[PDB]
C-alpha cells in the first residue's frame, strides 16, 4: 500500500482529533498523520497522508472541514480545480505544500452574530 | 450552432444588455417585461419535454383538444410566472465554468455564478441541455439550485388532484393562476 | 425469485449514501444499489444498481434522487417514473442499458450559512 | 383476540414511512392493526388493506383517513376520522367489502424546505 | 389511603397511557383509573382517583393536559378557581363530574397553520 | 457543619424535585430541605438550608428557579442583595424566611403566544 | 390610602380613559405622550427601590453628587422607555383579579389581565404592590410577564462594565442614552 | 510530566466550568485548571490554573474565554493570544500574575428574556 506525504497550515483545527479520514468526491483515499504546533508563531500545522495511485491532480486545489450528519464527527473535505494545459500548472510531487484554505466553524459565534 | 457554451454566452451578454436602463421603467407598468422575457429566453427553451415530464402517467389516455389547451395555459403560465426576481436588478456580474469539450453524448450540464460584494455572499444557479436527436440543435428546460429541483416539486405536488378533479381541473386551475395577480415590481 | 436487471449511474456528490442500500419507487422496496466506484478519467464516482424482474414496463426518460427519511435514518434512492409517447421518445430499459438524467445530492452547513446571514 | 373482524380497502399515492403490522386508531384509543400493503402493476400506485373491530360497526361513510407522526422519533400510525351523518338523506353504511373515499399522505423533510420560498 | 373517584369525557386524548399522576400546583395527589369508549357518540371517557385529605374545593376548576420537561410523558394538570360564598359553588359530592375540556396538540397541525 | 435553615413560599414548583443544590453566583452552597402543601390556601411551601460561614447577605435577596444545559437537571438559583443604610437592613438570622420570590415557566405558553 | 386594589383599579381605569380621550391628539404628535405619562402614573410608583436594586454592592463606597446625578438619569431613562413601550395600542379591553382581604402582609403581588378577541388571545400581566414600613402606605416597583422579569434582566447584564469603568462611567452611558 | 507554572484569573459567571478541564489554545490542549472558590469580601468567583513548561513566550495582551462543546457536551477554557508590539505592550507573563480581560458565560433560559421577546 504505497502512499506519501504532504504538509497544511490552518488556522483553528476544531474538534476534528487526530487519525481521521480524508475524502474526495464521496470516497476514501487517505488518512490523516499527526498534528502540532510550531514553536515561532503558535499555528497549527498538520500532516497528511495519501494514496500514489492517484497522481495526477494540479497544485491549485483547495481544502476544508465538514460536518457529517448533524451530530457526526469531522474529515476533510478536498477538491479539485481546473487544469491548464502544461501552463501555469504541474504534479505535486513529494514535499510541495498546499497554499489555500478554510477553517471550521463554531456555534457561539453564530449565535452572538445573529443578535447584538 | 453547434456548442451550447456559444449560445450560454450571447445569451448572458444580451440579457445583461438593454435591460439596463429598465431603472425608470420599472417604476412603472410591470407588464411588457413578459415580452422581454419572451424575447430571448423563449426561443431556446423546450414546453414540450416541461409538459410531457409534468403530466405524468396520465398520457396512454388524452384527447387532442384538451390536450392542446393544456398546453397554451401551460405556455402562458410559464410566460407569466417566470421573470419576478428580477426585480433584484441592483447589478451582479456573471462568470461561466471552465470550457471542455466533448460533443458524443446527448445530456450535459454546464455551470454559471453571479457576484456581487456587499451583501450575502455567490450563489450556485445552474442548467440541463440536452442535444436533440432530430438535427442537434441544442435546447434547455430544467433549472436547479443548491440541490431543490423546480420540476421535480411541481411532478410531486400536483398528485391526486389531476387523479380525481380531472385534466379540465387542472386547466381551470391554470386559468385562474394565469392573470392570479400581478407581482409587485 | 431473483431475476435481475443491472443498470450502471453516474453522480457528482453522493454523501454519505453508503453501499447495499435500497433504492424505492413509489414507497416500497424493489432492491438495493450492486457496488460503488470510482474513475480515472476524470475523478467521478459511478453506481452500479440491481432491480427485479416482475417492473418491468418502466419509461425511459425517468428520474433519480437521492434524499434522507426521519430526521437520524439512513439515506436511500428515489425513484420517478417517466411516460410514454410515440415519435418524441420510447425504449424500454433493456438490460445493460444507463439511466440518463440525473439530480446531485443535498448537504448541510451549506444553507445553514447562506439564508440567516 | 379471536373477536371476527371485517377488512376494507383503501388507495394512497406516497406511504412514506409506513410499515406492516401498526394500529389504526380512532380518537386516542386502539382499534385494530394494518394487514397488507402493496402495489398496482397497472398505474404504479400503493394500496393497503386493513382490518377493523366488529363490535364498532355504525361507521358513516363519509369518512377519512390520514397519516401522523408519533412524538418527535417515534414511527407512524393511521389515524381514522369518523364524519358527519345526516338522517333522511342517504348516506348508508360501511358494509363489508367496500372501499373508502379520501385519503391525504405522507410528510418528509425535503418538500418542506422546496415549498419554503423556493 | 382513602380515595374516591370522579368523570372526564374529554375530545382527544393525546399520547396519555394509563395509571399517570394527576398533579395541584406543583404536588401528586391523584391517579387516573380507567379509559374507554362512548358507544353513543364515539367520545373518550376517562375516570380519575382523587385522595380524598382534600376536600374543601370549589366545583368550577379546571382540567388540561400537560407535557413535561421537553421530550418527556405527559401528565393532567388542575387549576383551582376562587370560591364565592356558597353562591353556584357547593363541594365535590362523591360522584359529580367536572364540566370543562383541553385537549392536547400534535405537529402537523402547527406546521400547516405555519405555512399555510 | 453548623447549618441553619429558612421558609420560603412559591407559586408553581414546576418539576423541582426535592434534595437539590442552590447556587449563588456560580458555586454550589447548600441544598435545600424539603417540599409541602399548605391546607389553607393550596400552595407550595418549601424549606431551605445554608453552610454558616456566608452570613452577611442583606435580606433583600432574591431567588429564581431555572434549567442548566439545554435539557439536563434544573436547579434554584439565589441573588444576593443590595445592602441598606438608613433603611430596612436585617441580617438573616436562623428562624427568619426570605421575601419576594420569582415563579418558573413552561415552554407551551411561549410556543402559543409565539404563534398568531 | 389604605387598600392598595382601590388605588389599582382607580388608577388604570382613569390612566385608561385619559390615553382613549386624548388619542387624536397623541396622532397629532407622538412626541407627546411621555408628559401624561409621567403626570399621572410616575406620581404612584417608587424609584430609590429600583435604583437601588438595580445598582447593588457598590454601596459602602458611593458619592453624593455622583448619586444625585446618578438617581436623576435614572428616571430621564425609566420614562423615555416606559413611553417607547406605551407605543402599542389598538384596542382592548381589561379586568381585574378577584378581591381577597387579608391585612397582616407587607409584600402582597395581584394580578390584571387584556382581552381583544378580533387579533389574538390575551395575555397576563403582573404587578408587585410593597407596604411601607413607614407611614403604611403601599407601593409597587417591579413588573413581570410570563415568566420573564424586567429588573433580574439589568441586574444580570449591566455587571463588570460597572466594576471596571466607573460608577461615572454608567451615568454617562445613562446620560447618552437619554436620547435614543 | 515536566514542570509547570501558574496564574490567576476573575470572572462573573462561569456556568458549569467545574474542576478538571483542557485549557486548549487555537486547538490543542495545553494544560488543565487547578482551583476554583469565591471571594469572601464582595462575592465573586475566582480560578486558578497551570501552563505547562515548554512554552514561555506569551504577550500580556490576551484573554479568556468560555465556549460550549458541540451541541451538547463539556466546557473548556479558550485561550487568545493578541499580538507583540515593540516599545508599546512589553509585559511578558511571567510568573504570579493575573491576566487583565474576561469573559462570561452563557446560559439559556436568559437568552429568551434578552430577545425575541
Amino acid at each position: 500500500e504505497p502512499t506519501y506525504t504532504l504538509y497544511a497550515t490552518f488556522d483553528n483545527i476544531g474538534g476534528l482529533k487526530a487519525r481521521s479520514p480524508v475524502s474526495i468526491g464521496g470516497v476514501v483515499v487517505g488518512r490523516v498523520a499527526d498534528i502540532t504546533l510550531d514553536p515561532k508563531t503558535y499555528l497549527p500545522r498538520v500532516t497528511l497522508e495519501i494514496e500514489q495511485r492517484y497522481n495526477h491532480i494540479p497544485d491549485t486545489s483547495s481544502l476544508s472541514i465538514r460536518t457529517s450528519g448533524l451530530l457526526g464527527e469531522q474529515y476533510l473535505a478536498l477538491n479539485v480545480g481546473f487544469e491548464d494545459p502544461e501552463l501555469g500548472t504541474a504534479i505535486l510531487k513529494d514535499g510541495d505544500t498546499i497554499q489555500d484554505t478554510k477553517s471550521a466553524m463554531v456555534l457561539e459565534d453564530l449565535i452572538g452574530q445573529f443578535l447584538y | 450552432q453547434t456548442n451550447p457554451y456559444k449560445l450560454m454566452d450571447e445569451a448572458a451578454q444580451k440579457t445583461f444588455d438593454r435591460l439596463k436602463n429598465e431603472q425608470p421603467q420599472i417604476r412603472a407598468n410591470p407588464d411588457y417585461l413578459r415580452t422581454i422575457v419572451d424575447q430571448e429566453l423563449l426561443p431556446y427553451v423546450q414546453v414540450k419535454y416541461a409538459g410531457a415530464l409534468v403530466l405524468g402517467q396520465y398520457y396512454k389516455s388524452a384527447t387532442p383538444a384538451q390536450r392542446e389547451a393544456y398546453f397554451a395555459a401551460f405556455r402562458e403560465y410559464l410566460k407569466q410566472a417566470y421573470g419576478q426576481a428580477l426585480a433584484m436588478y441592483h447589478g451582479q456580474t456573471y462568470q461561466i465554468a471552465p470550457e471542455q469539450p466533448l460533443g458524443d453524448k446527448t445530456i450535459v450540464p454546464i455551470r454559471v455564478t453571479i457576484i456581487d460584494p456587499n451583501g450575502r455572499p455567490p450563489v450556485r444557479l445552474d442548467f440541463q441541455w440536452r442535444k436533440n436527436s432530430q438535427t442537434g440543435n441544442w435546447q434547455a428546460y430544467d433549472m436547479i439550485a443548491e440541490g431543490v429541483s423546480m420540476i421535480t416539486t411541481k411532478q410531486n405536488e400536483w398528485g391526486t388532484l389531476l387523479r380525481t378533479k380531472g385534466i379540465d381541473g387542472l386547466t381551470a386551475q391554470l386559468k385562474s393562476i394565469s392573470q392570479q395577480k400581478i407581482t409587485l415590481e
